[PDB]
């Protein structure tokens, strides 16, 4: 766009970049809050998985929890790259009053995640249930 | 070993007429791997272009579609032809892999295996004939099976058709060379088998008829023949260098057996003679080590043209008295 | 350069028209024939001495006297009659239809219609009649009947910018029409003074609009810029008699073709007219030669002789 | 440069009164205009751009070049497969550089063929020949030695000095085969001529010039001896070698022997015929004297210089300056000192003269020294091309692709379109901008040419620019072609009003399976319906269904409906009833005017119909 | 390529190109307007129509883009500016083949210049006059024709002494079609230039200064390839202008005067460019037309003298 289009369509994915929320969404998912919660939602007892039925509400969380940690896992580098710096540009250009919620420490999503160690054990322990998407 | 065919004809491809587009290459879309988007942005801009000239916009519009929708499985077409091409290539290199390791760690009597030996010529007979100097790839792999096999050798049936593939396989050998195809190792491969066939099979009506038809090949294609020989000799690789030396020696050894020569006389007419003798200077520079084996070879050629009456003449008249004294190697 | 032998005396040859955009060489032409209690039009493809296939044939009566392709499928056709036919060619089945024709194009009772010009949708026709018309595809009567436009024979005929034209006559002169015009009269005539030679061919010159050759009884070759006054540009000594055809190379028209009753077909080499090298490409055996066509290196001709010349290669 | 605005009518004279002169450049180059804005001053004087080339001729020159710079594809470019991409680099653009050299000659030929002028031809012989040298000395070994390909080196040198000037013209070679005062052939003349047909490489004519008079006359009569050296010297000249630099290593030794032998020996033959054979051993054998001695100009002796002394560029800077020394540069012509500058190593500053001679050739010398890496772009920085932002080959390309816009022949017009697209350097977008105002102005007329355009339009992605060029063409069978929103709807009223009143076009809308083809709005829908409307009407079911359809019509648009209570008046259940009504609930000059046609007050007429309808439906 | 008569008796005032190069469009003083062809086959130029126009010395003549019709536009010094639309169901020196689309009287004295807008812009034309009031025209439904409503008026001078037969204005809008909406303007001495704000309205956006006597041409020139602009200006004083404009009191736009030339010893009256802005051209008291392209450093170099 800018290396060989015009400046005009700039402005345009400029507004995109800056009023979508996934800038947001990445900030938050570096936060240990988010990350303990997820790691203890995923932490269960068999029993309950067991004797659960496939439509249960726990299965579909425990999906869209490892689902969400994909995207996040596929899309924190194309996110630290094309966002992060832009932003603060626009925030050190413009006046924008903000809070971080995120840990300058977490120079990734698995520094983050590197500390649960039952994490794979409970990942393979699920492979025992039958459940094709979540296996 | 069914997985060798040419009658698909993977490497030929139909080129439609392609009236417009014919300009747009593929250059920024190349591990061959031609990006589809590099070319297909392209053909947008040019599209674009078409379209702000305002020439019959509307109504060449499909033609650059149709152009487009045929440019695309083009692109797919030649990639899976290289995907293919390079899966065969591994095949074929696992597989002569394979019969060499079979070949050399075998203890078990060879007279019984001989049938699988002949099979085993006649299957790549034409595997060789079809890509004597197509691609310079599958054939390096199927030169060297063919090199050691020569070396590891009711009987008179099969005495016949042995020595009768080893004719036909002299001559793909001699057709390459005369055309300087492939690399300068693939080359090498081919004096060793045309040099242990001159030299074991030829050397008796019978060895008349086989030596009086074998010299009729050699001077089938002349000068252009030995004229690659003489190039490969004091030049950048160091076996082929020895291996085409040494087999001058066999063609020059067989000639005379069959007072003169026309395979020495032509070495005088290319130059050969006379930059070989230049080469004898300095000689204690160069002299089980590669440089060492190699002048065995060089001065070995020289003697034998001083042996017949025609030598002397074209060899004294290129002084060598004089180049033998500058090297001080006495 | 080969010849065919195809049992009839051909008047007229022309190649079919490329589809637009094609990178191939002309590979099928049209003749007409004449002479003959049955005279035909055909279609011939060339495949790759030759080999010919004749692809279909329609029976013509009267003498084919000129012959144009007006599109990839229509031929248009002149008859000794007075018709003008135009055939359509389908290739599917491979077959000619007559698509439409005027019977009445020239009379007197019955007279010979000696050129045909076609710039689709139009096509213009002169005959012995002395009439010039102007037809249009898929009207049945003419749009214009110039009558008795001149009082000789009128032999050829040419656009220059449609809707003006140029005849030439059988007293060298060339008469310039224009079909939204008054009256009976020419708006200019140039002729070679002295003798008043018939002048039997003509054609355009494909970037030139007002330049013209002709070919003459005499055989000679003149080539006229109707801006630069009565007389032509030039006056070139050619054939020992008649000139039938000239055309200028389509494409490259520094090269020029003529061919004669004499036998001969001349390959003109200008590389200009106004703003020469010359070869002679058929054998000394050749008996009159009638018609020519050209079109990038393809040449085709017709003969007295009931053979067809042909070269693909006229140029390597 | 001054040139006659018009060799036939000056429009001033004295000082009297200075006139106020006004001057237009035009859309095209050959076309522009002068004017005089003063009494009794009132011509209009049609001027074209000074030194400006229309003839096909240039055009097929320009074709050729753009065709040389297209297929060099990547090469066009200079990286500043491993060692082979080098070579092979230099290998391809060598080559390139051939074919500019090639179809420089043509074209020239083509001058002195069909010409008014001949100026032109010299000219541009002049650039070939500086062509030839450059080739010759950066063109061919890439950087090494003659030894690397002494064939091709020799070929590309003779050709070189044997293109740059015609003599010796054989108009010169009976001028002494006629000339007497001296004993057949042996005055300073035909040695001078002998010995320069040498050093010229001409060994042909040469050895012509000797069998012409006394090889076998007075020397195998007069001295055996000598005729034994004039004879097997002719010898070694028949097998000069051109391929192997060792062949001539033993060539230059034969020579020096046959020199020293004549050297010193039998004399003989007279005083003077000695020293003129000696002379032409020595010039044979390389002796640096005299190959200066016989040398008229100094490109004669520089290639003497490399042909029988020592055959290594790394000797031509001492070459040059000995030829030089002996004969200055000959300012008559403009190829000498480029030449000179050249062999000497500084190559540039040659683009600008160029570019004087011809653009063109300029433009394409610059590319082509761009892809040998012998001039680059310096700078490092303004969001486009036109500049020297980007190389100096770059520039003079686009500068030529812009002045052939202004040439008005469509034929080039692809060639300054793609000049401009394959620019090595410059964004897509602003390649785009450029492109984007420069079609408008293409000299279409044919369909082709339209469709060229647009192809471009879609290639560029311009549909602003094919919108507009669609405007202009646009600007009843042209607005049948036709069928910007003003536009189709005033159509669709038209269409309408054509059918209140009442083909092929009208059917493909309900030879022809390609128009149906091309066809497959909104106002055609309308036309579409008005005319299965009529079709019925035309063919009582079917009646009522054509009258719901006209009523359904009426609903989605005055005159409309007028046309249709006329309708209806004329044909004089429930749904018909209701259609009616609604038709009474919508319900001017121009209306009253087709009211009145009909006829041949209204609204009352309507109310009556409308009354009638009703009683008809109570009585059903 | 001959010189004809133009067949007008008074003196003629400017003569301008269509679109394509292959018509021109004249005007004089004994208020007529023709138009000329360029014959294909013979490559003569030759009278389409004439006809009388105003009722005064019409000065300024220009075309309108093809994509809006073939329409040329007239200013005369009877205080007017007249628009038409050729009717090509006429005979060629009828004197009825240009029809009167409208007309503007806005203007309380005598115009000097007309301009067309760049045609990305619509149908929209300028005009300035004795009056010092710059005029901005806009064909807002380009169907009706006719529909000529007036879309801006601009005080350039602001106090014309009612004593000068010495008056001279000049119009030049900028063709780029990538650039903000801008357009020249000369008056006497002065030069300004006028750019369109957020707020459609005009505002001076520069001035070119070095004047030192009436400016007799300016025009804008193609900037296709460059990213600044360029306008050159003939003086009175002898000296041709050619200034660099590029856009980075309350500017936004910068002023480089790149060259200036002196060759014509004398007023230059007319100035014009290529079509690509390759080529400027200059004409003036000494009877020569000279051509000036750009050198590699962007200086300007006479490349020929035409007289």
């Amino acid at each position: 766009n800018i290396s060989i289009d015009d400046a005009m369509a700039a402005t345009n994915l400029a507004t995109y970049v800056r009023l979508h929320p996934f800038s947001r969404v990445m900030e938050w998912l570096f936060n240990e809050k988010v990350i303990t919660s997820l790691i203890n939602t995923i932490h269960q007892d068999p029993i309950s998985l067991g004797s659960a039925s496939p439509d249960s509400p726990l299965v579909v969380s425990i999906l869209r929890a490892i689902q969400v940690m994909i995207k996040a896992l596929e899309l924190q580098e194309t996110y630290l790259h094309l966002v992060r710096p832009e932003v603060l540009r626009y925030q050190g250009e413009a006046g924008v009053r903000r809070k971080p919620v995120a840990n300058a420490a977490y120079s990734a999503f698995e520094d983050g995640i590197l500390s649960h160690l039952s994490l794979v054990v409970d990942l393979g322990k699920y492979c025992n249930l039958g459940h094709a998407e979540l296996t | 070993f069914d997985f060798i065919n040419t009658d698909y004809k993977w490497e030929e491809i139909p080129s439609p007429h392609f009236t417009y587009l014919k300009d747009l290459d593929l250059g920024p879309c190349i591990g061959v791997h031609y990006d589809i988007r590099k070319a297909q942005e392209i053909l947008a801009l040019k599209r674009k272009e078409y379209e702000h000239s305002q020439l019959a916009t509307p109504e060449f519009l499909e033609t650059v579609e149709l152009e487009e929708k045929v440019l695309i499985e083009w692109l797919t077409v030649r990639n899976r032809a290289n995907l293919l091409l390079t899966a065969r290539l591994n095949l074929l290199q696992a597989w002569a892999n394979l019969l060499l390791v079979m070949i050399e760690s075998n203890d078990f009597k060879s007279t019984p295996k001989m049938a699988f030996l002949l099979q085993a010529l006649q299957a790549i007979l034409p595997t060789l004939e079809a890509f004597s100097s197509l691609k310079s790839d599958e054939a390096f792999e199927l030169a060297r099976v063919a090199k050691v096999l020569l070396w590891k050798l009711e009987q008179f049936t099969v005495g016949n058709l042995i020595g009768d593939k080893l004719f036909q396989l002299f001559q793909l050998c001699l057709s390459a060379i005369s055309q300087c195809s492939g690399t300068p190792e693939l080359r090498s491969l081919y004096y060793s088998i045309c040099y242990r066939y001159l030299t074991a099979v030829v050397d008796t009506r019978s060895v008349t008829n086989a030596r009086a038809r074998t010299l009729k090949a050699i001077t089938l294609y002349g000068d252009r023949l030995l004229n690659v020989i003489c190039d490969d000799a004091y030049g950048s690789d160091t076996t082929c260098q020895t291996a085409a030396m040494i087999l001058l020696n066999a063609l020059v050894h067989t000639s005379r057996a069959s007072v003169d020569c026309p395979i020495i006389d032509a070495l005088n007419r290319l130059n050969f003679i006379g930059v070989l003798v230049d080469s004898l200077k300095e000689i204690l520079n160069e002299w089980a080590s590669p440089s060492q084996q190699y002048t065995s070879a060089k001065l070995a050629l020289l003697l034998q043209l001083c042996q017949t009456r025609q030598g002397a003449k074209y060899v004294l008249q290129a002084n060598l008295f004089r180049a033998l004294e500058q090297s001080g190697v006495f | 350069i080969y010849a065919k032998f195809v049992s009839q005396k051909i008047s007229k040859t022309r190649w079919r028209p490329l589809p637009p955009g094609s990178l191939q060489t002309a590979e099928t032409f049209a003749t007409g024939s004449w002479d003959n209690e049955e005279n035909y039009i055909s279609l011939w493809s060339i495949g790759d001495e030759g080999d010919h296939q004749l692809l279909c044939d329609i029976r013509h009566h009267g003498d084919v006297m000129d012959l144009q392709f007006f599109d990839q499928e229509r031929i248009v056709a002149a008859s000794s009659t007075g018709c003008v036919t135009v055939f359509l060619h389908h290739p599917n089945n491979q077959t000619l239809s007559v698509n439409q024709q005027w019977t009445t194009a020239h009379y007197h009772s019955s007279a010979p219609c000696t050129g045909v010009v076609c710039n689709n949708p139009e096509i213009v026709t002169v005959g012995e009649d002395g009439r010039i018309n102007l037809f249009r595809a898929d009207h049945k009567e003419a749009v214009r009947t110039i009558d008795n436009a001149d009082s000789s024979t009128l032999h050829a005929v040419t656009f220059l910018r449609t809707p003006e034209i140029l005849t030439v006559n059988s007293i060298g002169q060339l008469k310039i029409w224009d079909f939204r015009q008054q009256g009976n009269e020419p708006s200019q005539i140039l002729s070679l003074t002295g003798d008043r030679v018939p002048l039997h061919c003509v054609d355009r010159h494909p970037n030139q609009q007002h330049v013209v050759a002709t070919g003459g009884q005499d055989g000679m070759l003149s080539i006229w810029d109707v801006r630069q006054g009565t007389m032509p540009v030039s006056l070139l000594k050619a054939h020992e008699a008649e000139m039938w055809e000239v055309h200028f190379h389509p494409s490259n028209p520094e090269h020029l073709f003529t061919c004669s009753e004499d036998g001969s077909l001349w390959h003109w080499d200008a590389s200009s007219w106004l703003s020469i090298e010359i070869t002679s490409l058929l054998p000394s055996r050749s008996l009159s030669v009638n018609t020519l066509d050209v079109l990038g290196p393809c040449l085709v001709c017709g003969t007295d002789a009931e053979a067809i010349y042909v070269t693909r290669h006229l140029f390597s | 440069i001054l040139v006659p605005m018009t060799v036939n009518d000056q429009p001033i004279e004295k000082n009297g009164d200075k006139m106020p002169l006004k001057f237009k450049l035009g859309p095209l180059s050959y076309q522009n205009m002068a004017f005089i804005t003063a009494k009794d001053k009132y011509k209009l004087y049609p001027v074209r751009i000074p030194r400006l080339d229309t003839s096909k001729e240039f055009s097929a020159y320009v074709s050729g070049l753009f065709e040389i710079y297209r297929d060099l594809g990547d090469d066009r470019v200079f990286n500043v497969v491993n060692s082979n991409f080098a070579k092979e680099h230099n290998a391809t653009v060598n080559l390139a550089m051939e074919a500019i050299l090639n179809e420089l000659e043509v074209f020239i030929g083509r001058v002195k063929d069909q010409d008014g002028r001949v100026n032109r031809f010299y000219e541009l012989e002049e650039s070939l020949t500086v062509l030839n040298c450059l080739r010759t000395m950066y063109f061919i070994l890439d950087g090494q030695d003659v030894e690397e390909n002494r064939s091709e080196f020799i070929e590309s040198l003779l050709n070189w000095i044997n293109r740059s000037d015609g003599e010796p013209d054989e108009e010169y070679i009976e001028q002494v085969f006629s000339v007497a005062g001296k004993k057949v052939f042996e005055t300073q003349y035909f040695w001078k001529l002998l010995n320069q047909l040498v050093l010229r490489g001409l060994l042909s004519q040469a050895i012509g010039c000797i069998e012409r008079s006394d090889l076998l006359p007075y020397l195998s009569d007069t001295c055996a001896v000598s005729f034994d050296a004039v004879s097997d010297s002719i010898e070694l000249l028949k097998q000069y070698p051109k391929d192997s630099s060792s062949t001539f290593r033993e060539w230059k030794n034969l020579v020096l022997k046959l020199s020293q032998a004549f050297g010193s020996s039998a004399t003989d033959i007279s005083g003077e015929l000695r020293d003129y054979i000696e002379d032409f051993l020595l010039v044979i054998g390389g002796n640096q004297r005299k190959i200066l001695q016989y040398s008229r100009t100094w490109y004669e002796s520089f290639c003497g210089f490399l042909l029988y002394y020592i055959p290594s560029l790394e000797l031509s800077a001492e070459y040059l300056q000995m030829s030089l020394e002996a004969n200055v540069v000959d300012i008559t012509n403009d190829w000498e000192q480029p030449c000179v500058d050249i062999i000497s190593g500084k190559i540039h500053s040659i683009l600008p003269v160029m570019e004087s001679l011809d653009s063109c050739t300029a433009a394409f010398t610059a590319m082509i020294c761009e892809a040998k890496g012998l001039i680059e772009n310096i700078f490092e920085g303004l969001e486009d091309l036109f500049s020297y932002r980007n190389g100096m080959a770059s520039y003079m390309l686009n500068s030529f692709a812009f002045e052939l816009c202004s040439l008005g022949d469509k034929e080039l017009w692809p060639v300054a379109i793609g000049l401009i697209a394959l620019s090595a350097t410059g964004t897509r977008s602003a390649k785009k901008m450029v492109i984007a105002e420069l079609l408008p102005h293409y000299p279409f007329v044919t369909n082709d040419d339209i469709e060229w355009m647009l192809s471009i339009c879609v290639e560029w992605r311009l549909p602003e620019i094919a919108k507009e060029i669609y405007t202009t063409l646009g600007n009843i069978e042209s607005i049948a072609n036709f069928s910007l929103v003003k536009s189709y709807s005033w159509l669709l009223f038209e269409a309408s009003c054509m059918e209140g009143q009442k083909v092929l076009n009208a059917i493909v809308s309900k030879d022809d399976v390609i128009i149906p083809q091309d066809i497959l709005v909104t106002n055609s829908m309308r036309q579409t319906l008005a005319p299965y409307a009529v079709l019925s009407q035309f063919y009582d079911r079917e009646d009522w269904g054509q009258a719901l359809r006209l009523l359904l019509l009426l609903i989605e648009f005055h005159y409309l409906v007028l046309l249709v209570a006329k309708f209806l008046y004329p044909i004089f259940e429930d749904s018909v009833a209701t259609v009616i009504e609604v038709i009474e609930t919508k319900w001017s000059n121009l209306y009253e005017t087709i009211i009145e046609a009909d006829k041949s007050a209204t609204l009352l007429k309507n109310l009556r119909k409308k009354l009638n309808f009703k009683l008809c439906q109570a009585f059903m | 390529m001959q010189p004809f008569d133009s067949g007008h008796d008074d003196l003629v005032h400017d003569v301008v190109y269509d679109f394509y190069g292959r018509h021109v469009a004249t005007c004089s003083s004994d208020q007529h307007i023709k138009v000329f062809k360029l014959d294909k086959d013979t490559s003569n130029w030759e009278l389409s129509d004439s006809w009388r126009a105003h009722d005064s010395s019409i000065v300024a003549i220009d075309w309108a883009s093809p994509e809006y019709g073939r329409i040329i536009a007239s200013a005369s010094y009877d205080k007017t500016v007249k628009l038409w639309e050729e009717d090509p169901d006429q005979e060629e020196c009828s004197g009825r083949r240009w029809n009167k689309l409208c007309t503007l009287n806005d203007s309380k004295g005598s115009l000097y210049s007309v301009k067309f807008a760049p045609a990305h812009l619509g149908l929209k034309l300028a005009c300035l006059g004795n009056d010092g009031i710059l005029r901005l025209y806009d064909a807002l439904e380009p169907s009706d024709l006719r529909s000529w409503t007036l879309t801006s008026e601009m005080k350039v001078l602001s106090i014309p002494p009612a004593n000068h037969l010495q008056s001279d204005f000049c119009l030049s809008w900028c063709p780029s079609r990538f650039s903000p909406e801008k357009l020249a303007v000369s008056a006497l001495e002065q030069a300004i230039i006028y750019q369109r704000g957020k707020d459609g309205k005009l505002h001076v956006a520069a001035k070119l200064p070095g004047h030192k006597s009436l400016i007799r041409s300016i025009s804008w020139a193609p900037s296709i390839g460059r990213w600044y602009q360029l306008i050159a200006t003939g003086c009175k004083d002898g000296r041709i202008r050619i200034f660099k404009i590029t856009e980075k009191l309350q500017s936004n736009l910068q002023v480089e005067l790149l060259s200036e030339h002196d060759d014509h010893n004398g007023e230059v009256w007319s100035v014009s460019w290529n079509l690509t802005g390759t080529i400027l051209s200059s004409a003036g008291d000494d009877g020569k037309v000279r051509l000036w392209k750009a050198t590699y450093s962007n200086e300007f170099k006479c490349m020929s003298v035409i007289t």
